[PDB]
RNA sequence: UUAAGUGAAUAAGGGCGCACGGUGGAUGCCUUGGCACUAGGAGCCGAUGAAGGACGGGACUAACACCGAUAUGCUUUGGGG
RNA sequence: UAGUGAACCAGUACCGUGAGGGAAAGGUGAAAAGCACCCCGGAAGGGGAGUGAAAUAGAUCCUGAAACCGUGUGCCUACAA
RNA sequence: GUAUGAGUAGCGAAAGACAGGUGAGAAUCCUGUCCACCGUAUGACUAAGGUUUCCUGGGGAAGGCUCGUCCGCCCAGGGU
């Protein structure tokens, strides 16, 4: 089928109350205090578990 | 399938040429009718 | 005196709705939190408002202020820019237009 | 299980990935491939422990037939062929370890597709 | 303390007013270009190769204009500083 | 959007094998004096500092309406056809 | 000129994975290995037709149904 009418200006902003973005799980490190994701390797630190993993 | 505008070089100048539009009294009408507008390409 | 340096970026090739999502996550927060938030969102409009905040912070440092650690993002806008226009061949001969949109992104950084 | 592709393409994939970690001992891939490679690498090193074959003649399926891993000379250029490394190095490293030979870490989403990524090591 | 009765305020989002921006080119003003005529001129060009063109000519040359292997020009007679 | 179809390199771009059909597009300031130099950024873009009577006249450049899209807020809204 | 439909349908038949490069930035570019597809053809040579798409060195504003350091794209030189 085919839409019957123009949807007004109100029903846009009544649909779109569930078109949000959310951040989840930001914690402070143990070694630099920089907010980095829990259960994840800290990117600038390189310091998961207090152990440097990215090693060559 | 085959469509129409399948080009050649002998046919598009032994049909729409110049030496077939200075060979009638209707090719001359065509050339003189195109020069009134001032078209650049007169024929092929 | 003054506070609240500005920074903009005109005609950025992103759709303006999909960049109004990210700016909802920054309004009213300190600068220390906001960069950390923007590094961990995998969207295209993350890696742009990062550069706008960094340029606004650098304006506030190297023109007027001190106290980088007492700045608050107080206003953020998304405005629509000039759209490009192209076409695309749909089936059975016809065609249908395609917008290509652009946005203008600004960030104002007061102290508190 | 975890379906990824058609039937024979999973066998191709899990033979392709798990002959790395035998040559390089570190891999950067996604989540799901990593958990299947957990299972298959830990099933192949325990054939690495026996030394019969039956250890040879079952490892001739989930290992690529010859992929050389050469950093060695005595006076030659002698070759470790990605199965001989199982029956020479990785075998006797785990004579006192039970199961559980792998670690999985959680790094970043990929730029293009936002697929979350993973490092696999051994120890 | 029990019991019976009366019950405000907060908004995930939305409406109205106001204030400030962005997109878009209406309206205001203006003129290289047109329209309709008046008075005078002129009313043909060509085998001594016409109209219309193609290719070329500059220090740099894509296009317009101008010119033709003497090619962004040659000779002469007047004007002009 | 008028006036020639054509104020702008228009019988052009483009469409059809062909005869043929045929558009849109004017305006910075008096003077280019068209932003040296510094900072963010790969660049685009921006903030100072200058030119200028004016830069909210910065080249898509006089004025800049309406639909349309945003920000902030004085009042109201979760037993209602 | 701008909406609604809506951030919806679609993204045009096919097998990739890892390591190392370059770079502000990489699943999409380069290199290496293994795997896989056609093999009376998805292999070679020419006639039409197209008209510089060919080669070398740069570039990433628009085109590429995503990304793009790449290209039959843009700039400069050069080849029959
Ligand atoms: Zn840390």
């Amino acid at each position: 089928a085919v839409p019957a009418r123009r949807t007004s200006k109100a029903k846009k902003a009544k649909r779109r109350t569930h078109y949000k973005l959310t951040i989840k799980g930001l914690n402070a490190c143990s070694n630099c205090g920089e907010m980095k994701k829990s259960h994840h390797v800290c990117p600038a630190c390189g310091h998961y578990d207090g152990k440097d993993v990215m090693s060559k | 399938m085959k469509r129409t505008y399948q080009p050649n070089k002998r046919k598009r100048q032994k049909v729409h040429g110049f030496r077939k539009r200075m060979s009638t009294k209707n090719g001359r009408r065509v050339l003189a009718s195109r020069r009134r507008k001032g078209r650049k390409v007169i024929s092929a | 005196q003054i506070t609240s340096a500005k920074a903009t970026a005109k005609t950025v090739r992103t759709s303006p709705r999909k960049a109004r999502l990210v700016i909802d996550l920054i309004r009213g927060k300190s600068v220390a939190d906001a960069i950390s938030i923007l590094k961990f969102t995998p969207n295209k409009s993350a890696g742009i408002i990062e550069k706008v905040l960094m340029s606004a912070v650098a304006n506030a440092e190297n023109n007027f202020d001190l106290d980088v650690e007492s700045l608050v993002v107080s206003e953020a806008f998304v405005n629509e820019g000039p759209t490009m226009k192209r076409f695309r061949p749909r089936a059975k001969g016809s065609a249908s237009p395609i917008n290509k949109r652009t946005s203008h992104i600004t960030v104002v950084v007061t102290e508190k | 299980r975890k379906l990824g592709r058609t039937s024979s393409q999973r066998k191709a994939m899990l033979r392709d990935i798990t002959t790395d970690l035998i040559i390089n001992e570190r891999i950067v891939t996604t989540e799901a491939r990593a958990k299947e490679v957990r299972s298959t690498v830990e099933k192949m090193i325990t054939l690495g422990k026996r030394g019969d074959l039956h250890a040879r003649r079952q490892a001739a399926t989930f290992v690529r037939n010859e992929v050389a891993s050469v950093r060695e000379e005595d006076e030659s250029i002698v070759v470790e062929s990605a199965l001989q490394k199982l029956f020479n190095d990785l075998g006797p490293r785990f004579a006192e370890r039970q199961g559980g030979y792998t670690r999985i870490l959680k790094t970043e989403p990929r730029r293009g597709d936002a697929a979350p990524m993973v490092v696999i090591e051994f120890v």
